[PDB]
This record gives structure tokens, sequence and C-alpha cells, in this order.
């Protein structure tokens, strides 16, 4: 058995157990991925690698993560591009920005990407996003084109409480987003 | 209290390496917004 756990209920200016990439940085209380500026990318990773599955036994880890995020758009109607929770190789680095969310490079399936992400997409990219044009939660596997989505109404500047759990027994990944109001 | 849930099967073993790093990503393009995280917890167990 190998377990890795952590809890950060409030970020600090000197958050040393985190790796920052792009414009990501911490402040007292919050972790900022991007400011309200055009064409940027910000990422933050937990410092320690995590043993997710083992080739020897073929076992896969059960895991659960919870976080609270806030999207603050200065133009409440024109919002882009979104936020994601991802699981990538240990040497992961920012990928294509904009609609690619800094985690992918195309809408086709790329096994070399080796990334699973759960997106909170705020902008409709015609090339791959749902036709209903709704903002949405999506499960991404090696591609920006989600394998499954759920329309979601963004509450500008409101704290979203999220829980993502993975059941090793059933290979079911569950995402859950809740708002106060 | 508004809530949304989504779920699907993901064969992690065939997509990601044995060891991984986890994190958050957020981007802007021609349009934009501030993306922030207020707290974070994680727990994994591999038998
Ligand atoms: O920001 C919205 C949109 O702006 C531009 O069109 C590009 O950067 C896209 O990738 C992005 O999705
Ligand atoms: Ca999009
Ligand atoms: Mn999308």
């Amino acid at each position: 058995t190998e377990t890795t756990s952590f809890l950060i209920t409030k970020f600090s200016p000197d958050q040393q157990n985190l790796i920052f990439q792009g414009d990501g940085y911490t402040t007292k209380e919050k972790l900022t991925l991007t400011k309200a500026v055009k064409n940027t990318v910000g990422r933050a990773l937990y410092s320690s690698p995590i043993h997710i599955w083992d080739r020897e036994t073929g076992n896969v880890a059960n895991f659960v993560t919870s976080f609270t995020f806030v999207i603050n758009a200065p133009n409440s109607y024109n919002v882009a591009d979104g936020f994601t929770f991802f699981i990538a190789p240990v040497d992961t680095k920012p990928q294509t920005g904009g609609g690619y969310l800094g985690v992918f490079n195309s809408a086709e399936y790329d096994k070399t990407t080796q990334t699973v992400a759960v997106e909170f997409d705020t902008f409709y990219n015609a090339a791959w996003d749902p036709s209903n044009r709704d903002r949405h939660i999506g499960i991404d596997v090696n591609s920006i084109k989600s394998v499954n989505t759920k329309s979601w109404k963004l509450q500008n500047g409101e704290e979203a409480n999220v829980v993502i759990a993975f059941n090793a027994a059933t290979n079911v990944l569950t995402v859950s987003l809740t708002y106060p109001n | 209290v508004t809530s949304y849930t989504l779920s699907d099967v993901v064969s992690l073993k065939d997509v990601v390496p044995e060891w991984v790093r986890i994190g958050f990503s957020a981007t802007t393009g021609a349009e934009y917004a501030a993306h922030e995280v207020l707290s974070w917890s994680f727990h994994s167990e591999l038998s």
C-alpha cells in the first residue's frame, strides 16, 4: 500500500509544496492561475509525484480530490477559456493555450499526451465543443474534445465546491460541482 | 444550492503513466477571466 494525502485549506505566498508554471502564483489565501488578461496560461502542480497504478500488480489507485475555485470575468458575458484538474506525466509542462486549456494540443486522440483532465469550459470552440454552445464540465482523455460533458451555468465570482473521485474497482470517474446559491 | 454531477468510465491504466503529477490549469485567449483556487485536498491509495 502506498498513499499520498494533503490538505491545503488556505494558500500562502510561499507555497513550496507546489510547482508553478505559466502565470500561476499564490498569494495570501488564494492560488491564482490567470489574471483577467488575454492569452495567458497558468498551472500549478503538487510537488510530489503520485503512484497511480502499478504494472507489477496491475492495481490502480482510488483517489479523491476536493477544491473550491472562483472564476471572475470582468465581462460576465464574454468569458474564456476555462479551468481544469489534470493528471499528466511527471514531466508535464504547459501545452497549447486558449481553447486547449494548457493541457492539450488537438481535438484528435493523442496517446503521447497521457493526460486525463476534468474541464470547466467557459467558451464555445466550434471545432470541438458541444453544439448547444453551453458552458460545461467535461471529462477529457488525451484530447480537448471531451468524451462526455454536462452543461453548467457559470456563477460569476461565486465559489464552486468540487469533488472528483475515481473508483479503482469500477474505473468510474465522478465529478461533482456545487454552488452556495 | 445548485449542483452538477458527471461521471464516465476512464481506464486510467491505459492512458497515464504509473507515476504522475496532478494539478490545475486555466487559460485565456481572445476572451478572458481570472481563475483562482481557494483550497485543495487530495488522497490516493494504491494496494
Ligand atoms: O479566448 C477564446 C478564444 O480566443 C481565440 O479565439 C483563441 O485563443 C481560442 O483558442 C480561444 O478559445
Ligand atoms: Ca472551450
Ligand atoms: Mn469543452
